[PDB]
Order: C-alpha cells, then structure tokens, then sequence
C-alpha cells in the first residue's frame, strides 16, 4: 500500500497469537511492543528516546505479521506509550519513504 | 544509545 | 527519492541559513530540532516519546529546507537526542511510505 502521513500511520499487526495495533516508524532502530508473553529466552536492554530511556527484554527471531506482511526478528517487550514497528521490520516488508 | 524516536503532541 | 531503511533515514535540513542533519521519522507528530535561535516568539509545548516528556519552545511558520524540499511550518526546539523531521512536515514535501 501507499500510506500518506496526515494521520498517524497506525496499522494492524499479529503477534505471538495476539491483535494489536501499532505504530510506523521510520526513526525507531527498534519494534518495540507493550508487555505481552513471548517465547524464548531474553535477555534485558535500555533504549532511549525523546525522553530517556525506558528498560524492555529482548526476544530473538519472533515474526510478526504487519498489515497482511510476513517478517522476523528481534522484538523489545516493555513499558512503551505506543507499540512501535521499527526499522528492523520494515525494511523486511520493503516499507521505503517516497518523496 | 538512543534510537526510538516515537514523538507525540500533548 | 526513495529511501530505504537498512540504515537511519537522515537527511541534510536547512534552517537559519545553516545545514543541520535529521531523521526523517514518521512516528512523530511534530518536527523537533535541538537548541537554537529562532526569530519571533515562542509557545510552550510538553511532548511524548519512548522515556517520557520533553519541554519544548514551538515556533510557527519557520522556514526550513528538508533534503532540499522548501516547507514552511511549525518547528519545537528543546533537549531532543537527534533532530527529528515529523508528519507535519514529511506532508508539506510529499511524503509517503510504501510496501
């Protein structure tokens, strides 16, 4: 699909079983998603942004499906305000900006 | 570190 | 141009007549630049990410140059960690994703 950006680019995405909605973000290095169980070991990380950094778990070779689209890797659990698809995925669904 | 640039209007 | 996103989409912006480097962020309402000087008044504005909240100064109807795109529009200044282009000006130069 083509997504203009009046709005927020909100879509629809599977993971581990479960419905949600998330963000499309093009500054993010990372997906990183509410709390929520997982498979897998993990491990702790820190990650920063717009005001500091918040501590999730990372979980290794998870797929998620992103408005209808395959794609695996690594997925950040924790206290995010919104579920965030980062630059890890997107580009395994072949998401570019177009100007 | 930082990298998740998330930004939201109050 | 199309940008892909193995690596962070950052661009050149021109701003106060200096080059400055951004991320062009679809995840971000507003367009978010680290301290400087800008002319006129100023309007206070609380924003959100990833850690918390940020107090910054909001500009209105500055120009500025992105990949060297003219827009003119709202700019916040404050303690960001990298100079963020948002969705109020990713549409002012045409900015679409695509999968």
């Amino acid at each position: 699909p083509q997504i203009t950006l009046w709005k927020r680019p909100l879509v629809t995405i599977k993971i581990g079983g479960q419905l949600k909605e998330a963000l499309l973000d093009t500054g993010a290095d990372d997906t990183v998603i509410e709390e929520m169980s997982l498979p897998g070991r993990w491990k702790p990380k820190m990650i920063g942004g717009i005001g500091g950094f918040i501590k999730v778990r990372q979980y290794d070779q998870i797929i998620i499906e992103i408005a209808g689209h395959k794609a695996i890797g690594t997925v950040l659990v924790g206290p995010t305000p919104v579920n965030i698809i980062g630059r890890n995925l997107l580009t395994q669904i072949g998401a570019t900006l177009n100007f | 570190r930082p990298g998740n640039x998330l930004q939201s209007r109050p």
